[PDB]
């Protein structure tokens, strides 16, 4: 039977200072015993002074940045060019997961 | 009054619609043809190309729509072209449907139903067309059945169509009150043609040259149109008699 | 949700139902009213899966309260029977259905008769002196064909109903936490407060 | 009367008035010609240069459909393009389906349904441009002319616009003058005539040539447009005819 | 007949330019907007004397950073309302923050063209939205059924609207306080109302940053509209 | 007369009033301006009020970093057909990774008017565009018109007494071409070209919009006290 | 596109008539003439052939057709509206009453499903009445035989003889005058071909008239046998000969 | 498009009345008149046949007088067909609430709801109202035996006694003369032909011309019984009152 | 399915379908709401040119749509069922989703939305009809009486009337009915009810109907002896 889901391994982090803020992630990505690529960025820089990564399974990661980049992009026309705000960000990407309540992106998300 | 614009009665009880669908039948100015033989059914039609720049291959008002059954129409061949595709599709699917080839009565039947719609529902116009169905049917022999914008339909000994179709409908059947029969006893469909060519002559009172002239034949398991090669020794055979 | 009893006697109809709702290894309230008044001669007390009871039972006390308004008259006891049994009739062959158990108790003002209908999730109606839901059922049932008789009243029907109550209370695996008394008659609906 | 206000109704005459209004309005654009040739079809069509702010050779009139298609239309502009992308459509699913591209004859009949289709309700307008399309398949070259009310036939030549009988007098020469073929070199240099030649019924305005062409050698059986040198040499021909 | 979403041959709308009559037959509605909060008001306009005029409820609450004055077909109003306050709460929720003043109306404004043969006619409604955001601070806006909308310092809608802004057109100006401002609606809405202005005959509103959006009661009016009047009779 | 009914009627000279009366809408708008050169393409627009008391109607419109257009005629039409743009852009951004070619954009509007011309029910729409942008193939100036009619041109005017403007950048033409590599200058002269366009009011800071795309410029508009400059 | 026609095109006007249906009638008036008489052990329906053409073959198109094996229909009006009544006629037999029952419908109840199909051409949206009168001659084993007339309008009326059409006010007159309660199939036959001569005016022989009856049950026409309850079918269409015998002792 | 060809069926004129079921009323008061009487012992439904002809079927003929269920009847006046495709949908409803509540249907319940579906077709669809006004009589446990009316407005009232089609205006005053409260279901029998054979617009009243019914209690202990009157029934009960 | 936008524009600025709709409401029969301290009534006219009547089951004027709250209307008959019907499935979904009964400016802000949406949607025509809604909040002593009319407008009223002649009554109760003081009994308040009706009935027999609605669900509606009481009241000290 045919399964949605792949696990292309890899991890990321993310620490917060006074007046900045950092964003990690390994650039390895693997599927099971295999490398697939040494350099494979999964961390992006998505506008607005907002970093991102989703970690798991690629697909769904870059889908859901794809699609986030998109949300910031629509917000600019539809708010005259307001910067969003990280914590408008984080409820924004938490309707585009639970959007997929049943059938989910398997991805650790960190902004 | 939009009782003259849409399907609906007029007082006097009449669609003026459906009226003025079949004036649209003689736009082009084109009178058709159609006799049984024994073995065959032909039907011929005048081809009219006065454009120098036309391709003269591509002007036709018979079609072929099924290996069977023939199909000639008087009318614009827009409203022509519209039939003879739908003609296609429903003798295609009865034969898939029903495992054997569509009767050129029961096409003729199918499309005066969908012509009677038309009618009836507002929406749609009738098609500007008359159509004129040929085959040998397997059951019923030489098959002569014919349509107009009123979704009416009857089968025919034989028949004429155009402006000039009474003096064709009473040159026919003073033949066959001479012949007392009912079609055509001849063996071969070539001289059926001859015959069909030559009473066309008389009727209408011109002579043809081979490009003047339009013909289809319909014999047992096959309709054929025929060439302009064709028709020239047919011209002749008559010419020589 | 687990044990409801029903008992038709002489001139009113009396149902008792547990008071316990349990969530896994919790009894999470004891003081539950399984039951929701239709009309004012008419009660249905209900048992089943959580969740469906209670919304099965407001959708129905709903749509009696809309025809009572809609006409200005009270549907009788088997009027309002037969429209639950055929909601449950639809429901079973839902994507979803409804899991629940219920007894109409109720006192037709036209014939001044007191009547109990029971109808399980299927949508099986069936009338009767007495009845129950559940495993309860297998106690009671026998209990009160030797004890029930049709003329008794309602003083002798409760006393018939402590019989059940306790009889239950030494025999079920679970504790139901008591149980909630109401008895349905010519003058309407009210509740034992002291059982 | 009123039986000229709504689409799909029959005058006492049993014509639709409004098909007829259509052509007015295919009548009043500019002009567009076809010329079939020995292995192949030549399209042309006249661009009104309506003022020196018109980027020259960046107002593309002539449409490709499929690979091996071309068609050029008077009229409004817009309709034509509806019609082109329905033609895509067309084509596209005769190759999806049936796995060779579609036949010349074949593409005609489905515009010309798709254009009748617009003469059968009143809640739909007749498409307000003449089409002049064809190309090259297994059969061989074929060119074809489609009107308002949705009648086709194929052409050896054809013409439409404002300098329409101008043109197709000019075809009609090249018909008598050559009965066993033009070819496609030769059919560019005469579209280019016979558009300067036209011309003279829109001569306010000078205007921009734009031709292309399908050709069996010349061209490998694909459409492609005329430019730069060869484009170059039918102008000045057509300038030498002229003068 | 003819179609709903024709043209004129001057280039407009037939049923966009016949409800923007049916506005101007609208009891009178003004808005001014200041650095310290935009006020509202409005026109009640009881038609008997036994309606309890107090259930005139033509100002409005959006959110408590918005708030909307209307003049004109009122009823229609109520899905344009609906539709504002669900605009702004839903943008609350999927973004976590107060959402824009000229985004909240170019939401309703979205609706207005939203007509033909989707709702069978246009709106016969003008609506005055006022509100104040972090970025562009405090607003007022005139919301059309054309689905046009402009941004305004002040701004008078209704029957008495061309006679009010020419008013509002003098005195006017960058620096005026909210007390000055929320005299100079009851002071304008007084010259152009029929009959004579009281508490319960008009009501005002204002929106500030720090309160929020506020509907003034009948007795807080009453006192603005006697400071109103001596005033005037002190020169 | 009795053919301006609905727009899918004819009229016996063959002509579509209902299209010709929204034609008429964008008369009636301001005036706006487009030129290009080169390097960049410029979009310049006077805006209009209500009265003193009024914002001014903003008439450019962002449709993606590298493309947007001004408006004349009805502000609504406007924000339906750069939405329709914003998406086009975009979804040619998330499938092809791939920047929608300016001639593309003209194209997909076309299609999108022609088929409100054709249908009962619908209507035209009642604006006309002036579209810029950078692509593949340098800088590009579109003229829209709600008749289905896109025009790719060095430069043009459309609304109200646009035929100064017009008249003008066709003078101008040899001169603005070749303004390559200088934005300032590029703007200068379209702010000179919707000069001629001007009766009684002059250009002020609040007044005028002005837009600008090019080969290391990101599509962005002035307004405010950004346009002090050009006055 | 789509249809917009979803309003009605029959509508009353302010004296109370319904104008598509009167028109509808007229057309009807100017239809061929056309009858049915009832008989005690049957029903005789018939109508004058009027053909389009000499050379058109009048067997082709028949204006007495069969809807169920003991249920036959006649009409006078516009044909084509007949054709495709009869289509829908026969179909919902089958779809409404045959595939639930196992039977076929008694007279009255298929007659009220063609008047069904009517009446709603007479209210829905975007269409016109149907343009004709129907005869509709029946039997059915628990009300006997039957003989309906159908309108425009969906009305239906049961008749124990009856006309409609061209010449339907004489030749009412005539049927009053030789109707009778005892009256055998044959003489109802021969009231019949009386009755049509009047409103004929060319030729009159068994070519130009067309003639069915509902009267025994017809083994031989059933098609097989083995089945004793199957018994054949009631209605049959009298041939050219069968006509021309009768003609004779006329 | 179709817009230039839409009557608006369903609009108000400027006096605030809806043309289309004016003009509906005035094709009823053309039709046969048919009389409803309520006594207390029972229901009467008297209705007069559209001038009949001599060769009419009369006995297997149903043309005034149907059955919705085994309590309840109606009389109808206008257009048959229409009529017929209300009635079938009255008789569904009819088996629906029986089907659900295992009890007869209220007669109001399913007057309200045949009214309602007249009422829909004046206010949207756009469709032509149904010409047909009728008469219900029925019998149910709560209000006894009842009178109803219908009109393609949608709009009905209960009634004594009333009359529908031709003639309602001077039927109406003969009934509200003779009738009294206390009346039996024969004498009303008797009313309602007397008052028929003035109203009608035929030179003498004959039992072709009719359809007669009565619901009454006259079966045995308790329960109702709808007798629709066969043409020899008629014509008995037409002698033994002295009109033929 | 039928679109045709049936209420427009006009240039004037009208939409006349919605004022063709007051026409029809002004030719109804006359409706009047009057509420004192502690009650609300609803008086309502019915025309006497219908005799052979049956009283018992003829539809009543008034309507229930809960226990607490009433409606009465003036206008198409047959429309305002589907109003009412509307309104008492609405009354019973706001008591299953909040576990309360309707507030009568809820349920009246319900029925005029209903009315609103008829008069901007394609293929209906308005409510002929205007509506007075009377009743008490749940928990809540203090009386409520709203009206609503085609257009969709609604609002609240001391006292109100509505129907044919109505403009006659409503000059009557501008004068009478004092705000400072309105009626302080149930008496006093129905009295005020019958005195304006009788300013345009006729004759004071089985034309007038009234309705009493009280707080906690208290609803009754007087017989004919009982109003006819008020009425050889009134014209006995009208005689003076
Ligand atoms: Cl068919």
């Amino acid at each position: 039977q045919f399964n949605p889901y792949g696990d292309n391994g890899g991890t990321i982090l993310g620490i917060a200072g006074e007046d900045f803020a950092v964003l990690a992630g390994d650039t390895r990505n693997i599927t099971d015993y295999s490398i697939n690529s040494r350099y494979e960025p999964k961390v992006f820089d998505c506008g607005d002074n907002i970093v991102m990564s989703a970690n798991g399974f690629a697909a769904d990661g870059d889908a859901l940045v794809k699609r986030f980049k998109n949300s910031v992009k629509w917000y600019h026309f539809d708010h005259n060019d307001k910067k969003l705000s990280i914590n408008s960000a984080a409820r924004n990407i938490q309707h585009l997961l639970y959007g997929k309540r049943f059938f989910p992106y398997y991805v650790h998300t960190i902004i | 009054g939009y009782d003259r614009h849409i399907t609906i009665f007029s007082p006097e009880g009449r669609l003026y619609q459906v009226e003025y669908a079949f004036k649209a039948t003689n736009q082009t100015n084109i009178n058709s043809l159609a006799v049984r033989g024994k073995d065959c059914t032909v039907v011929i039609s005048q081809k009219k190309v006065p454009d120098k720049l036309l391709d003269p291959t591509t002007v036709s008002y018979i079609f072929c729509i099924s290996r069977t059954i023939g199909m000639v129409v008087n009318g614009p061949i827009p409203d022509a072209r519209n039939a003879a595709l739908r003609a296609k599709a429903e003798a295609a699917e009865f034969r898939y449907k029903y495992g054997y080839d569509m009767p050129c009565d029961v096409l003729a039947k199918r499309m005066a139903n969908l012509s009677q719609i038309y009618t009836q529902r507002a929406y749609m116009r009738p098609l500007g067309v008359i159509l004129t169905f040929v085959s040998v049917d397997e059951e019923l022999g030489p098959s002569i059945y014919k349509t107009d914008p009123a979704g009416y339909y009857v089968g025919y000994k034989a028949t004429a169509t155009g402006p000039k179709q009474q003096e064709i409908t009473t040159n026919l059947e003073n033949h066959f009150k001479k012949s007392k029969i009912d079609h055509i006893n001849e063996e071969s469909w070539e001289k059926v043609v001859e015959f069909a060519i030559t009473h066309m002559i008389d009727a209408l009172g011109t002579e043809f040259s081979k490009n003047d002239l339009e013909v289809g034949v319909a014999t047992k398991d096959k309709f054929f149109t025929l060439s302009a090669e064709n028709i020239e020794e047919r011209l002749v055979a008559i010419a020589e008699q | 949700m687990d044990i409801i009893l029903g008992i038709r006697v002489q001139d009113s109809v009396i149902l008792a139902s547990s008071k316990a709702v349990t969530r896994g290894i919790s009894v999470l309230k004891d003081s539950d009213d399984k039951t929701r008044q239709l009309s004012p001669h008419t009660l249905m007390s209900f048992a089943g899966e959580a969740g469906d009871t209670v919304q099965f039972a407001e959708y129905i006390q709903a749509n009696i309260q809309l025809y009572s308004i809609r006409e200005d008259y009270e549907l009788s006891p088997q009027a309002v029977s037969s429209f639950v049994r055929q909601e449950l009739a639809k429901s079973i062959r839902s994507r979803r259905p409804y899991q629940v158990n219920v007894l109409i108790g109720g006192y037709d003002k036209k014939k001044n008769k007191p009547e109990l209908y029971q109808i399980d999730y299927l949508g099986t109606k069936v009338e009767l002196p007495y009845g129950a839901h559940g495993y309860s059922g297998f106690y009671t049932f026998s209990l009160l064909d030797h004890h029930y008789r049709p003329d008794m009243t309602t003083e002798e029907g409760l006393d018939l109903l402590k019989l059940c109550v306790q009889e239950l209370e030494k025999r079920m695996p679970m504790d139901f936490k008591g149980v909630i008394v109401k008895i349905v008659d010519k003058d309407g609906i009210r509740q034992v407060d002291d059982f | 009367t009123g039986y000229d206000l709504s689409n799909s109704v029959f005058s006492p005459d049993g014509r639709n008035f409004q098909v007829e209004y259509a052509v007015k309005a295919v009548e009043n654009g500019t002009t567009s010609i076809g010329i079939k040739c020995n292995d192949g079809v030549v399209f042309a069509v006249e661009k009104l240069i309506t003022s020196k702010l018109l980027v020259p050779q960046k107002n593309v009139k002539i449409q490709v459909v499929d690979r091996h298609i071309g068609c050029v239309y008077s009229g409004l502009i817009p309709d034509g393009r509806h019609l082109v992308n329905r033609g895509r459509e067309e084509a596209a699913s005769f190759k999806k389906l049936y796995k060779t591209p579609i036949p010349i004859p074949a593409f005609a009949d489905r515009l010309g349904q798709y254009v009748q289709a617009h003469t059968l309700y009143n809640s739909v307008r007749p498409f307000g441009v003449s089409t002049i399309f064809g190309g090259v398949d297994k059969n061989g070259a074929h060119l074809y002319m489609l009107e308002p009310s949705g009648s086709y036939w194929g052409y050896k030549g054809a013409a439409t616009g404002k300098g329409r009988q101008s043109a197709k007098a000019e075809l009609e020469k090249l018909v008598d003058h050559h009965p066993e073929g033009l070819s496609a070199r030769e059919a560019v240099k005469q579209a280019a005539k016979i558009i300067y030649l036209a011309h003279e019924d829109n001569k306010e305005k000078d205007f921009e040539l734009e031709i292309s062409w399908c050709s069996l050698s010349e061209t490998n059986g694909l459409h492609k447009f005329v430019k730069g040198d060869l484009l170059q040499e039918a102008i000045d021909f057509a300038q030498k005819e002229i003068n | 007949d003819r179609g709903v979403s024709t043209f004129s041959p001057e280039g407009r709308l037939f049923q966009v330019e016949y409800s923007l009559e049916a506005i101007k037959l609208g009891s009178t509605a003004i808005g001014i907007a200041t650095k310290e909060g935009v006020v509202l008001g409005v026109e009640k306009r009881a038609t008997s004397p036994l309606l309890e005029s107090d259930s005139i409820e033509k100002i409005v609450e959006i959110d408590r950073h918005i708030g909307c004055a209307m003049s004109g077909l009122t009823a229609d109003a109520r899905s344009m309302i609906e539709h504002a306050r669900t605009a702004a709460v839903t943008h609350n929720l999927y973004y976590d923050e107060d959402i824009n003043v000229e985004s909240l109306t170019q939401s309703v404004c979205d609706l207005a063209l939203r007509f033909g043969e989707l709702m069978s006619r246009p709106f016969g409604v003008a609506l005055l939205i006022a509100g104040h955001d972090a970025d562009d601070g405090y607003q007022l806006f005139h919301a059309e059924p054309s689905g046009t909308f402009y941004r305004y310092n002040a701004k008078a809608i209704g029957s008495g609207s061309e006679g009010a802004q020419a008013e509002l057109l003098n005195e006017w100006h960058s620096s005026l306080t909210l007390k000055e401002a929320e005299l100079l609606v009851l002071k304008i809405l007084k010259q152009v109302m029929e009959e004579k202005l009281d508490e319960n005959n008009a009501q005002l509103s204002c929106i500030t940053k720090q309160d929020g959006f506020k509907i003034y009661d009948n007795e807080k009016t009453a006192e603005l509209i006697k400071e109103l009047k001596e005033k005037e009779a002190a020169e | 007369n009795n053919y301006d009914g609905d727009t899918v009627t004819f009229s016996p000279t063959g002509r579509l009033f209902q299209v010709e009366y929204a034609l008429e809408a964008i008369k009636q708008g301001s005036v706006t301006v487009g030129l290009r050169s080169n390097t960049h393409a410029v979009l310049v627009a006077l805006k209009r009020n209500a009265d003193e008391l009024s914002s001014y109607q903003k008439k450019i419109i962002k449709c993606d970093e590298h493309m947007g257009l001004s408006l004349a005629g009805l502000a609504p039409d406007a924000r339906v057909l750069s939405n329709y743009l914003r998406q086009q852009c975009n979804y040619s951004s998330l499938v092809f990774n791939r920047k929608l070619a300016v001639e593309r954009a003209g194209h997909l509007l076309c299609d999108k008017a022609q088929k409100n011309t054709q249908s009962y029910g619908g209507r035209p729409y009642g604006v006309g565009l002036l579209i810029i942008g950078y692509d593949k193939s340098g800088a590009h100036l579109l003229e829209f018109q709600p008749s289905g009619n896109v025009t790719e041109l060095y430069g043009t005017a459309i609304g109200a007494r646009s035929q100064g403007a017009k008249t003008y950048l066709e003078r101008t033409l040899d001169t603005f071409i070749k303004i390559d590599g200088n934005p300032d200058e590029l703007i200068k002269a379209g702010v000179e070209a919707i000069s001629q366009s001007l009766r009684d009011e002059s250009l002020t800071v609040d007044n005028l919009s002005i837009a600008i795309v090019g080969k290391d410029t990101p599509f962005t508009i002035y307004d405010g006290e950004a346009v002090a400059k050009y006055i | 596109m789509t249809d917009r026609y979803s309003f009605s095109l029959t509508t009353f006007s302010p004296s109370g008539k319904l104008g598509q249906i009167d028109y509808a009638l007229t057309a009807v008036k100017q239809g061929v003439t056309s009858l049915g008489i009832k008989a005690t052990n049957g029903v005789v329906i018939a109508t004058e052939k009027k053909s389009s053409s000499p050379l058109a073959m009048s067997e082709t198109l028949s204006k007495v057709s069969l809807l169920t094996p003991d249920i036959g229909a006649v009409y006078s009006g516009m044909g084509p509206d007949y054709r495709v009544l009869v289509d829908k006629s026969r179909k919902v037999a089958h779809t409404s009453y045959k595939r639930i029952y196992g039977e076929y419908p008694p007279t009255k109840l298929l007659v009220s499903e063609v008047a069904k199909i009517m009446q709603e051409a007479t209210q829905s949206g975007g269409v016109r009445p149907f343009g004709v009168s129907l005869l509709i001659a029946g039997h059915d084993e628990f009300n006997g035989f039957s003989l309906y007339q159908v309108d425009p309008s969906g009305s239906y009326f049961p008749w124990k003889a009856t006309a409609i059409g061209k010449g339907s006010v004489a030749a009412k007159t005539f049927l009053e005058k030789r109707w009778n309660d005892e009256l055998e199939l044959e003489d109802a036959i021969h009231i019949a071909l009386l009755t049509l001569k009047e409103s004929v005016e060319g030729e009159f022989n068994g070519d130009t008239i067309e003639l069915a009856i509902i009267g025994d049950e017809n083994p031989d026409l059933l098609g097989y046998t083995g089945i004793p309850t199957d018994k054949g079918p009631r209605f049959r269409k009298l041939t050219s000969q069968e006509i021309n015998d009768r003609l004779e002792a006329l | 498009g179709s817009r230039r060809y839409d009557s608006r069926t369903t609009i108000f004129s400027p006096e605030g009345r809806l043309y289309q079921v004016e003009y509906a009323l005035e094709s009823i008061s053309h039709a046969g008149t048919a009389i409803g009487i309520m006594a207390s012992d029972g229901i009467v439904l008297a209705a007069e046949r559209k001038v009949t002809s001599t060769l009419l079927e009369q006995d297997t003929s149903t043309e005034k007088l149907y059955k919705l269920n085994d309590k309840i009847a109606v009389a109808v006046a206008g257009l048959t067909a229409d009529a017929e495709i209300l009635i079938n949908t009255a008789r569904i409803h009819a088996q629906n609430y029986l089907k659900t509540y295992n009890e007869d249907i209220p007669v109001e319940i399913l007057v309200r709801r045949l009214s309602d579906i007249k009422q829909g077709y004046t206010q949207h669809g756009g469709l032509r109202p149904f010409g047909v006004s009728f008469i219900y009589a029925g019998y149910d446990d709560r209000y006894g035996y009842q009178l109803y009316t219908s009109n393609p407005s949608g709009n009905y009232t209960g009634w004594k006694a009333i009359s529908v089609g031709a003639n309602t205006s001077a039927a109406q005053t003969l009934l509200q003369m003779d009738y009294k409260d206390d009346m039996k279901v024969d004498d009303a029998i008797e009313l309602a032909l007397k008052t028929l054979s003035k109203t009608t617009d035929s030179s003498a009243l004959t039992y072709d011309r009719l359809e007669f019914a009565t619901i009454r209690k006259g079966a045995n202990d308790g329960e109702v019984y709808q007798k629709i009157f066969k043409p020899q029934e008629i014509k008995d009960i037409l002698v033994k009152t002295g009109i033929t | 399915g039928y679109d045709r936008a049936l209420s427009i524009f006009s240039p004037d600025g009208h939409i006349f379908q919605v004022e063709y709709a007051l026409e029809a409401v002004k030719r109804g029969t006359c409706a009047v709401g009057v509420k004192g301290k502690n009650c609300v009534v609803l008086g309502c006219e019915r025309r006497s040119t219908l005799k052979l009547q049956d009283t018992r089951i003829t539809p009543s004027k008034v309507s229930k749509i809960d226990s607490h709250v009433v409606l009465s209307f003036s206008g198409l008959n047959a429309d305002s069922r589907i109003l009412i019907e509307k309104a008492r499935v609405e009354a019973q979904s706001h008591r299953l989703t909040l576990e309360d009964p309707v507030t009568v400016e809820y349920l009246t802000r319900y029925v005029a939305g209903v009315q609103q949406r008829y008069t901007q949607s394609g293929g209906v025509r308005p409510f002929g009809v205007s509506t007075l809604i009377a009743g008490f909040d749940p928990r809540d002593d203090e009386p409520k009486l709203y009206q609503t009319e085609p257009s969709g407008i609604y609002s609240s009223w001391s006292a109100q009337t509505i129907g044919r002649n109505s403009k006659t009554v409503r000059e009557f109760l501008e004068k009478n009915y004092d705000r400072k003081e309105p009626p302080a009994t149930v008496e006093e308040c129905v009295k005020l009810t019958v005195r304006s009706l009788l300013e345009v009935v006729q004759t004071g027999a089985k034309n007038i109907e009234i309705t009493v609605v009280k707080p906690d669900s208290d609803i009754v509606a007087l017989s004919s002896e009982e109003i006819n009481q008020y009425v050889t009241q009134i014209e006995q000290e009208k005689q003076e």
